[PDB]
């Protein structure tokens, strides 16, 4: 199985090599552009650092356990690697949901929107994404709550990682970008009759996070409530799924919307 | 009428901006550069000076 | 920046920095809006309802703790292509017609259509208030001045299904209401290219609930600038 | 009468234009292919200055070189340090339409006005520590488009009522009237004896008015579009214009001829602010789309791209010791390049 | 432009007391504050510094945790707590204004004073060449003062400041940097040092010449003031 063995790491390098320069391409955008210095661009550029730094840290080092079910470092650097690991993508999946709150309060509050989503909210949003995954990783494995490595999980530990991880930055997502649906939809349709991009463009949102980190979690916290049999192979893919969204994710947030795109011809 | 008073000044006006000392087009071109040439030494921005000298480093 | 003199400069521009912050609170939460109009339009005892040479005729009203300013032009001449593009970033401009002159209307459309089609003034809606709707009611009820006799179009137009009369009023009250709307709709409906438009409205100089409509107006075009910033339309 | 009065006028500037044409031989350019072109110049962004809310709509050096002064619409006149890039003043604007900033030679008085028809003028030198409205100057018709100071006790200005003014900031009335633009004049640049001025109008036609006497000295026609720019060369008896036909040009007082036109293909937005360098060579002007481009005044050649505004350039002017240009836009950020 | 101080009196030793300024006709809010005290037979010396929005705050070597100051801004007002008082703390202490942008004058106005009774390296130490010396009018006077470290900085600023306070009043501003010359003070005054040794020099001589001149250093921050050179006619 050795051209398997290459093959997926041919595919793993890809999405590493594409998180890292989309990533990159984003910080550099927004921390040098004048104009992108907007408090929904800080939270574009925060999202972007954090898919960065997962990209730069635990894809590496994950990409050797898969395909080989082997941890070739010690369970001292496992602890970090799994807390790191864990502390990015919940990161990650705070950026969404506060991106999501801060578009919701865009195009449901337009007045007061420059006002309330002003730089010290955003602020406060990124420190809460990058501090409370920050303290429930630290505290889920190091203070002992809960392949070469990987995490047991029990019936209280999975789905409170479900309801602090995915659920809450889940479901709030879900429900803001479903009042966004039926306003654009509203507004579409008024200026249609005074005379769809909308359903498109949340379509793709939603679905990129909800077809990556969706089906790891719901395994994730499925195995421990039912009996612990699983094959360790899905395990793997779904994490790797959860990485390509920190792989799309740049390009969700920022490379699909024209001002970004033109903000980025005019750098070259 | 003030047509025709507007008319008066802006007749006026013509009369007054005509009668005056004109010089020919190549006397005025050769002082313009002369003057650009004579003090293009103390000009920063002509040939850019080491930033020995300039306020602006960095 | 080593001296002390320099690090008391350094402190004095960032004290003067926290003001502007300050500052930038403050106007960032006030929303900017345009006046523009003519005379015997109606612009100043709207200015005056919500509450020598000067030229900017400022006004604040709040409305549900959001500020809007009101920036009217006056005892200045007429070609306002020079300093139009002042208000570049301004949130809509209320366009304000005087519907019963029937004589000054033609003036007024044009001007719409100017405002309208002006290069700097897109992106930029317009929340258009006609005004002296009663003033319009008596002239063409008492059949004083035939609409035909400065607007031949009016004999082959039908009032559209979807035009709701104020409950008790005669029909031809409101289909003059609608075409006078119609004319300045087709008007900016004619180049809009869906990023600017327009919001008539029918008023009066007593009718006191004209700030609420500039604040539905404006929260519909914030909207709507924020939903083709996201690509939502 | 009228009749005659048009007819006659007409045939007075027909003869202007033949002494025009007379007076005209040989063209700048064609004199100065001998001499060698100053090439490509390399000017960098050597400081960014932030604070302004809105888009800067004005600028002005000190004759002391360091300091200068802002104008956004947000309501504020900021009154920076150049080279520590710190901010000296934030003089709050009673009417926060500002287009107009002017610091005065001395510096300690410092001009604004725009659509609010009143030209401020504010002292920077008190016994009290705060920036206070020194007077309020009112009297233009029109939007005060442009203000320049002679010294602190008087200021001319051009306004959108088609005039100029020459005020007496002691007094606080007019002192002298410029009137015979059809368009309202934008902007107006001041001779360095400060014995007369060039202001620019809507009318596609700059005009040279002695302060003095107070009459108009001298017409210049020869533009297409709105003139929206004026600049007046350092030697004293020259000027450049900039107007919306994306050409600026240069104009000779006792010439009285439209010089070589800096014009390129690429180019279509109109020049917003233009200037010249300590020796004149040079001459920056600034674009309605997004460049603030650099002509050899004598070859008519685009002599470097200077980019770096992410928005409209509407500011701009040469340090009086010629060491570094700084240019505002409407990006809300001024830009000292060298 | 007045600043009053209140307080004073007879203190027992080791006690604590609170001095305060008051200033009126000026809005200091954008000034820094100098706390600066003349003992009974020996010259100026500078205890204390605050800014203008209090952010950076000095004190001197002699009293670091001793003194205390305060500015309420509302109240327009400076607050001193000075605790336990020694017998070196005997001082009629000046509030000084100083706005510190560039090409401002600080230091330029002083306080009226307040006398203080009580019962019983890195510091620049410049020393004034002499102490008295008698001159006649109207021919030139020329003042040595010398420091101890080179005064002129990186940027092309030689800080120093000149006061000459006349007898039995406080102390006004002659000269900053040595190059710049006040508003109040006449033209006559001038300054002119390499950087380590100073020179003041007077065109004119008059009855307000009277007193002893001082000389201050300001690149480091000890605010070492000199010796002072007492002129007496
Ligand atoms: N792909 C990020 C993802 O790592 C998982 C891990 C944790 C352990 C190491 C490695 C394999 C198993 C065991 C599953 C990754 C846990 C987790 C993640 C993201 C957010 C979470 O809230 C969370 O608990």
């Amino acid at each position: 199985s050795n051209d398997v063995r290459a093959s997926l790491y041919s595919l793993m390098v890809l999405i590493i090599l594409t998180t890292l320069v989309g990533n990159l391409i984003v910080i550099v955008s927004i921390s040098h552009f004048k104009q992108l210095h907007t408090p929904t661009n800080w939270l574009i550029h925060s999202m972007a650092t954090v898919d960065f730094l997962l990209g730069c840290l635990v894809m590496p080092y994950s990409m050797v356990r898969s395909a080989e079910h082997c941890w070739y470092f010690g369970e001292v650097f496992c602890k970090i690697h799994t807390s790191t690991d864990i502390m990015l993508s919940s990161a990650s999946i705070f950026h969404l949901s506060f991106i999501s709150i801060d578009r919701y309060y865009a195009v449901c509050d337009p007045l007061r929107y420059k006002a309330k989503m002003n730089i010290l909210v955003i602020c406060v949003m990124i420190f809460i994404s990058w501090s409370v995954p920050a303290v429930f990783a630290f505290g889920m494995i190091f203070l002992e709550l809960n392949g070469g490595c990987s995490v047991f999980f029990s019936k209280i530990s999975g789905v409170l990682t479900f309801m602090t991880s995915f659920y809450i930055p889940g479901s709030i997502m879900l429900c803001v970008y479903y009042r966004i649906y039926l306003i654009a939809k509203e507004q579409a349709r008024l200026i249609s009759d005074a005379n769809r991009k909308a359903v498109k463009t949340l379509g793709i949102v939603m679905g990129v996070f909800l077809i990556c980190w969706c089906p790891f979690f719901i395994c994730t916290v499925m195995d421990p409530f039912l009996h612990y049999i699983i094959p360790p192979t899905l395990n793997d893919v779904l994490i790797w799924f959860g990485y390509l969204n920190s792989t799309f994710n740049p390009m969700v947030y920022a490379f699909f919307y024209p001002w970004f795109r033109k903000a980025l011809k005019m750098m070259l | 009428t003030a047509s025709i008073a507007q008319a008066r000044k802006l007749v006026e006006q013509l009369k007054m901006e005509a009668n005056i000392d004109r010089i020919k087009v190549s006397k005025a071109a050769a002082d313009l550069m002369a003057y650009c040439e004579a003090h293009a030494k103390e000009d920063p921005l002509l040939t850019p000076v080491p930033a020995s000298e300039n306020p602006f480093r960095e | 920046t080593l001296s002390a003199e320099d690090k008391a400069a350094v402190e004095r521009s960032k004290m003067i920095e926290k003001q502007l912050q300050k500052d930038k609170q403050v106007y960032r939460a006030t929303h900017r809006l345009l006046l523009l109009g003519a005379d015997n339009s109606g612009k100043s005892t709207i200015v005056k309802q919500m509450r020598k040479t000067s030229g900017i005729f400022e006004t604040k009203f709040q409305v549900d703790k959001v500020n809007f300013h009101m920036f009217d032009v006056g005892a200045q001449r007429d070609e306002r292509r020079k300093w139009i593009q002042c208000f570049n970033d301004v949130t809509a401009i209320i366009f304000v017609v005087d519907s019963s002159d029937y004589n000054r209307l033609q003036e007024a459309l044009n001007d719409f259509k100017s405002i309208w089609n002006n290069r700097w003034l897109r992106t930029i809606s317009v929340i258009l208030f006609l005004n002296k709707q009663d003033l319009l009611a008596e002239k063409v009820l008492a059949g004083k001045s035939k609409i035909e006799d400065y607007f031949p179009e009016f004999a082959r137009y039908t009032t559209p299904e979807d035009a709701t009369p104020e409950p008790g009023e005669d029909p031809r009250v409101t289909r003059a209401k609608y075409f006078i709307r119609d004319e300045f709709l087709r008007i900016s409906t004619a180049s809009g290219d869906g990023r600017h438009y327009c919001y008539p409205h029918f008023t009066c100089s007593v009718d006191t609930e004209n700030a609420r409509r500039i604040f539905n107006d404006c929260r519909d075009i914030i909207q709507r600038m924020h939903l083709r910033q996201y690509e939502l339309l | 009468e009228l009749d005659q009065l048009r007819q006659e006028a007409e045939q007075l500037k027909n003869q202007i234009r033949d002494a025009r044409k007379a007076c005209a031989d040989a063209t700048l350019s064609q004199i100065t292919n001998n001499i060698d072109p100053v090439g490509r110049i390399q000017m960098r962004t050597r400081r960014t200055l932030r604070g302004h809310l809105a888009k800067i709509y004005a600028m002005h050096w000190g004759t002391d070189s360091r300091l200068l002064v802002s104008a956004s619409q947000d309501g504020k006149l900021i009154i920076w340090d150049s080279y520590t890039t710190n901010k000296v003043h934030a003089i709050p604007l009673r009417s926060s339409w500002v287009m107009t900033c002017a610091y005065a030679p001395s510096g300690n008085y410092v001009a604004c006005g725009g659509l609010d028809n009143i030209c401020s003028i504010y002292n920077l030198k008190t016994r009290e520590g705060n920036v206070r409205v020194s007077r309020e100057l009112a009297g233009h018709t029109g939007y005060l488009s442009c203000c320049r100071f002679l010294d602190d006790n008087q200021i001319v200005t051009s306004s959108g009522d088609t005039t100029c003014a020459l005020w007496d900031i002691e007094t606080g009335q007019q002192t002298t009237t410029f009137t015979g633009h059809t368009g309202d004049v934008m902007s107006l640049s001041l001779a360095p004896d400060t014995r007369l001025f060039v202001s620019g109008a809507c009318d596609a036609s700059a005009k040279l008015w002695d302060v003095r006497e107070g009459m108009c000295r001298q017409t210049f026609t020869g533009h297409e579009s709105d003139i929206n720019a004026i600049c007046f060369f350092p030697n004293g008896n020259a000027f450049a214009t900039g107007s919306d036909d994306a050409t600026c040009r240069l104009f000779d007082l006792r010439a009285d001829q439209e010089l070589m036109t800096y014009s390129h293909d690429n180019i279509i937005c109109g020049i917003t602010s233009v200037s010249f360098s300590k020796s004149g060579r040079l001459l920056l002007a600034g674009y309605d789309d997004f460049n603030c481009n650099v002509w050899d005044a004598l070859k008519a050649d685009r002599a470097g791209v200077l980019a770096g505004h992410d928005n409209r350039v509407s500011c701009l002017g040469v340090t009086d010791d010629g060491m570094a240009v700084a240019t505002g836009s409407w990006d809300s950020f001024l830009k000292i390049w060298n | 432009v007045q600043l009053v101080e209140s307080g004073g009196g007879l203190v027992q030793p080791g006690g604590s007391r609170k001095l305060s300024c008051s200033a009126s006709g000026f809005a200091f809010s954008s000034f820094g504050m100098h706390w600066v005290r003349q003992a009974p037979e020996k010259g100026l010396e500078w205890v204390a510094y605050i800014s203008s929005g209090s952010g950076t705050i000095y004190y001197a070597d002699t009293v670091k945790g001793r003194f205390t100051i305060s500015r309420d801004d509302p109240k327009n007002t400076l607050f001193l707590q000075m605790t336990s008082l020694r017998s070196e703390d005997t001082a009629m202490y000046y509030c000084v204004r100083s706005i510190y942008y560039y090409g401002s004058s600080p230091f330029d106005f002083w306080g009226q004073g307040t006398t203080l009774t009580v019962s019983s390296s890195s510091d620049i130490v410049m020393t004034q060449a002499t102490s008295s010396v008698p001159v006649t009018p109207g021919e030139s006077v020329s003042i040595s003062c010398r420091s101890s470290k080179s005064l002129l900085h990186s940027n092309g600023n030689t800080y120093l400041y000149w006061f000459l306070q006349r007898p039995g009043q406080s102390p006004q501003l002659l000269i900053y940097r040595m190059s710049n010359l006040a508003s109040g003070v006449p033209d006559r005054f001038s300054g002119s040092g390499s950087g380590t040794a100073f020179t003041l020099t007077i065109s004119r001589l008059e009855a307000e010449d009277v007193g002893v001149y001082y000389c201050m250093q300001h690149l480091e921050y000890p605010l070492t003031f000199g010796a002072g050179t007492k002129l007496e006619l």
